[PDB]
């Protein structure tokens, strides 16, 4: 038997022997970050992660890969979000994204808290993940924008949102992509992603080299001519952001 | 669209 890698758009991949009928169905399937290291490796069912315990790729020999378990009992599944519940473990880090970013005051006035970067990366490099509850456009764009800070748009039919308390990470700090703040001027963008503990959301990537302790932002992409649809300090901030274009 | 990132 030999090995089979099954990559995501996005760069992640599951990696191992396929069953008679090509699924990824057994003890040793992996998924394995953008990273290529980082990797959650054990029980999957056609793909879908049912128990996958940390691990690091220590390296590949004729196409199969060689893991090593990380110490501790760090385990994790498929758990996708519903328009209620944001996640069966609220407080369970994403081991990959832990290592990349934390959390600290902005360094943009008045903004609250950010999203910054633990090391040097470089561009295209996925540094968080923007998991929530899905809800609907109905709901989302006929109730007020003060209930709209963390919502993001995951397709035609879906809103992403991290609706309080669980936007605060003392109550949940599962992925931490809603903690990025705004610019025009932006470092990183949102992308499509497919988490095996999420499933398919967004993720925040590097569009250049960021330096350690780099505040990471994005552009939050709100219309401007439906003046803008948006909340007060964005349409403040997008007069400025103009001023400066001439 | 009181969301981020949609597709106008
Ligand atoms: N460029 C900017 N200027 C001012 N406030 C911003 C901003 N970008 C984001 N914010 C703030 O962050 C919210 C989106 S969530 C971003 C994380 C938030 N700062 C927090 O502490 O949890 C917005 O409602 C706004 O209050």
């Amino acid at each position: 038997h030999g090995v089979c890698w099954i990559y995501y758009p996005d760069g992640g991949s599951l990696v191992g022997e396929v069953n008679e009928d090509g699924e990824m169905t057994g003890e040793k399937i992996a998924y394995v970050y953008p990273d290529e290291r980082t990797a959650l490796y054990g029980k999957f069912i056609d793909g879908e992660m049912i128990e996958g315990k940390l691990a690091t790729l220590m390296s590949t020999e004729e196409g199969r890969p060689h893991f090593e378990l990380m110490p501790g009992n760090s385990v994790y599944h498929f758990d996708k979000s519903t328009s209620s519940c944001i996640s069966t473990n609220a407080l369970l880090p994403d081991p990959y994204e832990s290592e990349r970013v934390y959390v600290a005051e902005s360094l943009i006035s008045s903004a609250g808290e950010g999203l910054f970067s633990k090391v040097a990366v470089g561009p295209n490099t996925v540094m968080s993940f923007y998991n929530g509850v899905r809800i609907t456009h109905q709901e989302v764009d006929s109730r007020d924008w003060a209930l709209n800070g963390n919502t993001l748009s995951l397709d035609e039919e879906t809103v992403i949102d991290v609706p309080e308390p669980y936007n605060h990470v003392s109550k949940y700090c599962a992925s931490l992509g809603h903690k990025a703040n705004h610019s025009f001027t932006p470092n990183c963008i949102y992308d499509m992603f497919v988490h095996p503990r999420f499933g398919p959301i967004k993720c925040i990537r590097t569009l250049r080299a960021v330096e350690a302790d780099e505040e990471l932002t994005v552009a939050y992409g709100y219309d401007h001519s439906p003046g803008p649809e948006a909340p007060e300090w964005y349409q403040v901030e997008l007069k400025a952001f103009q001023a400066t274009q001439q | 669209s009181k969301s981020k990132d949609r597709k106008y």
